């Protein structure tokens, strides 16, 4: 994986449902 | 009583104001529906874009009960939307051409008809018809619905009166279901 | 103790108190470096916080690169996807009669999933918590314990 130290809120994308 | 941005019909991440015609998004996109639907017949509603910051974005129109509340409108079958950004229309999460954007002060109309003759969607930019958007749609119950990427701040009008009534076109406000 | 001075020093902490080591259970495990009371924060399970609605077209992403899947969910609404990035805590195995427990807590507006011991657990021990997974049609459990359900579904 990547490590990370701490949780990171997804930030979606104004197109992230789209096709 | 009154029509009105629905109390529990809703994601819960948005901020609906107390009058509860008012709403400001929240991250990502995210559905509020009115309190009432429409079976059949043609109805109109409006909505104002108060405030769109960088980087936000509304997708407005109609959708049945089942439509999905943590997704944009348009994203499953039980939906159809208005994209802010470049106008496109949406409908299970397939964007088209449709129009031109709209943004920040626009007032945007709201239109469908569902004869007891085939049912259509139609949109309006400060009353000015934007083409016919959907065409015999899917039958069912159809409510007035929200969905807004991050904090942009839209309100709802479902009558009697309205900012931009289009010309030459029959409907009844949503108001009237009150 | 407020839970966000807990959390800081769980953060603080977890790094020098835990570590990942073959395991007899399994693959790799977590382990116990320090003496832990019970009841004590062990490990976060860290990872990219998703919205519940986003899990599908992540897991069919993941499956068309042949990429094993790495969710833990927080609630109806939210999940942790700790598969392209993550901590330690992805190595912790199952047990039928684990030392530890998964508890979802809240920070400053945030869910987190936590780690907790539930009794003493001492240096070179191997941490384990019950994965709850649901029952399938499955896959045999190695955990060694007397009690053992025999699969974890
Ligand atoms: N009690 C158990 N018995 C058999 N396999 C287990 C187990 N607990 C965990 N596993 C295995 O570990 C997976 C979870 S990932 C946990 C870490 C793993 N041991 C590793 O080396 O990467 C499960 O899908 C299962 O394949
Ligand atoms: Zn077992």
């Amino acid at each position: 994986f990547k490590e990370l130290d701490e949780n990171v809120e997804y930030e979606e994308r104004e197109s992230e449902f789209d096709i | 009583s009154r029509v009105l941005l629905a109390l529990h019909d809703r994601a819960p991440q948005l901020k609906i104001s107390d009058d509860r015609l008012t709403v400001v998004g929240e991250k990502g996109y995210s559905m509020v529906r009115a309190s009432h639907g429409v079976r059949k017949g043609a109805w109109y509603f409006e909505i104002t874009v108060d405030e769109m910051p960088p980087d936000t974005a509304a997708r407005l129109g109609w959708s049945q009960p089942l439509g999905n509340l943590q997704a944009p409108l348009g994203y499953d079958k039980f939906s159809y939307s208005w994209r802010s950004k470049k106008g496109t229309k949406f409908h299970q999460s397939i964007g088209k051409h449709y129009s031109s954007g709209y943004g920040q002060g626009d007032v945007l109309g709201f239109y469908i008809n569902l004869p007891e003759g085939s049912s259509e969607i139609i949109f309006y930019k400060n009353g000015v018809n934007q083409g016919v958007a959907y065409k015999d749609i899917f039958e069912g119950v159809y409510f007035p619905a929200i969905s807004l990427y991050k904090s942009c701040t839209v309100s709802i009008n479902f009558g009697p009166c309205f900012k931009y009534p289009p010309k030459d076109l029959t409907y009844r406000p949503m108001s009237d279901m009150g | 103790l407020p839970m966000p001075m807990r959390f800081r020093h769980l953060k603080k902490t977890s790094k020098e108190a835990v570590g990942v080591y073959r395991s007899p259970i399994h693959g790799r495990g977590l382990f116990c470096k320090r003496n832990i009371d019970a009841g004590e924060m062990v490990i976060e399970y860290a990872g990219i916080v998703i919205r519940s609605i986003l899990t599908d077209k992540r897991e069919k992403y993941y499956d068309s690169k042949g990429i094993g899947c790495y969710m833990f969910r927080i609630d109806d609404s939210e999940v942790v996807d700790a598969t392209m990035h993550g901590n330690a805590a992805r190595f912790i195995n199952h047990s039928c009669e684990p030392n530890c427990y998964s508890r979802v807590i809240n920070i400053d507006g945030q869910k987190h999933i936590v780690i907790f011991a539930m009794r003493k657990i001492y240096r070179g021990e191997e941490l384990t918590y019950d994965y709850k997974f649901p029952i399938e049609d499955k896959l045999p459990c190695n955990c060694g314990a007397k009690k053992c359900r025999k699969f974890l579904n």
